[PDB]
């Protein structure tokens, strides 16, 4: 029942390792392998990982009747760890001034497994190849140039990054004056408002007040430093005003 | 202006009541605004020494770099130089129970947190019973386990505090 296309969840990402190598064969026009004879290269590798071995593989005159006369060249991976790689390639040949000229390219990435040999059939003709005008045999040498690119298809992501916290850095500066008035905490000094009794303090009137400090200070704080009467205001007000400057609002 | 008032207090001096000392180091500072803000001071100020040995105390337990700065906190209601110098800070305020300065100073610790040290944090917010603190560096170490481990600070934290590897091994567990 059902059965549509299946999601991945994840983003599409893909590593592509692009390494090559250069085969040179000396005295190519004395190899002298018949029909159906290969002559296969040297193991190399990419250099990222050296579990994966590659070796190219030519044939001088090319295997089968339909490849007659044609060089047949072939890409095999000799050992791998039980996986299967998905490579791409490309051979060229590089001519006697340098710019490779015969580029034959692989459209897309070939699965290989160990022993397993992608590659093409009919590379170049014989003829063409020695013609000794087109410069592919310097010094009767052949140069092959192969470019292999692992594709391996990762996912490299990451996850939560949990910002640093918190907010909130709460300040509550009210509360605490609030304290030396309702709780009335231990005053120093006894003020006095038109006979009725209040208790403060002298460092926040010194300090929020300039008049308080001066009175406080000259003349005062050597005989009479516990009692001032402030007996020149109404006491519904001047609570109001002694609210004020120690808590910071007038309510 | 609120701030540089009340500072007048302590940079002018103004005139305080009692004699501090910060391991021979003279200090003028006053018993209203400490038994105010500061509940381990007003506990202190009240039981057993006002009667006695009041004009003299010894605090011979804190630096002065930094008692300069909690000084100038409770006054001035700010502290300037907190983010360079907040390790032992925390220490200070939570001796003395300044709830707010430690909130800060938690708040500049977890801010300059780093794989190579969470050890070290984790370890002062278990000695200094920070709460806030040690969830954030518990939630720290459970995202970055792949390479704090490594650290020399975790495997003494290991050695030496079982029971900080024990809470986080299970705030991860689930």
């Amino acid at each position: 029942s059902s059965g549509p296309v299946a999601e991945s969840r994840c983003y599409t990402q893909i590593k592509v390792v692009k390494f090559s190598y250069m085969w040179t064969i000396n005295n190519f026009s004395f190899c002298r392998e018949e029909m159906g004879e290969v002559i296969k290269s040297s193991t190399f590798s990419s250099g990222a990982n050296d579990k994966l071995k590659w070796c190219l593989r030519v044939n001088p005159k090319g295997l089968d009747e339909e490849s007659k006369d044609y060089l047949s060249l072939y890409l095999l991976l000799v050992s791998c760890p039980k996986s299967e790689v998905r490579a791409k390639f490309k051979f060229s040949i590089l001519n006697a001034k340098g710019e490779e000229t015969k580029a034959m390219e692989s459209q897309r990435a070939y699965r290989f497994v160990q022993g397993k040999d992608w590659g093409f059939k009919k590379f170049i003709r014989r003829d063409f190849l020695l013609d000794e005008a087109n410069g592919l045999l310097p010094d009767d040498k052949l140069t092959l140039f192969c470019e292999v690119s692992v594709v391996q298809d990762s996912v490299n992501i990451s996850g939560q990054n949990t910002m640093n916290m918190v907010k909130v850095p709460e300040c509550r500066l009210a509360d605490e004056l609030g304290g030396l008035w309702e709780n009335s905490r231990f005053t120093d000094c006894c003020l006095c408002v038109a006979g009725q009794e209040f208790q403060a303090h002298k460092a926040i009137l010194a300090a929020r007040s300039p008049v308080f400090s001066a009175m406080f200070e000259h003349e005062m704080e050597e005989s009479k430093k516990n009692r001032v009467e402030i007996n020149d205001v109404e006491p519904e007000v001047f609570k109001e005003m002694m609210c004020f400057i120690y808590t910071g609002k007038a309510p | 202006r609120l701030a540089d008032e009340l500072g007048g207090l302590w940079e002018n001096s103004r005139f305080t009541d009692c004699c501090l000392c910060v391991a021979g180091q003279e200090f003028q500072a006053h018993k209203a605004i400490l038994a105010a803000r500061s509940p381990v001071f007003s506990a202190m100020f009240e039981h057993e020494m006002e009667e006695s040995k009041k004009n003299r105390v010894e605090i011979n337990d804190v630096e002065p770099e930094v008692f300069k700065e909690m000084m100038c906190f409770i006054y001035t209601g700010k502290a300037p130089n907190l983010d360079k110098m907040a390790d032992d800070l925390l220490a200070a305020a939570d001796k003395y129970a300044l709830e707010r300065l430690k909130v800060m100073c938690e708040d500049a610790l977890c801010s300059n947190l780093s794989v190579e040290n969470a050890a070290e944090i984790l370890i002062l917010a278990d000695l200094h019973s920070a709460d806030q603190l040690k969830t954030q560096a518990v939630d720290f170490i459970n995202y970055h386990a792949s390479d704090v481990l490594e650290t020399s600070g975790w495997k003494s934290m290991v050695v030496s505090h079982p029971h900080l590897v024990a809470e986080a091994y299970r705030s991860l567990a689930s």
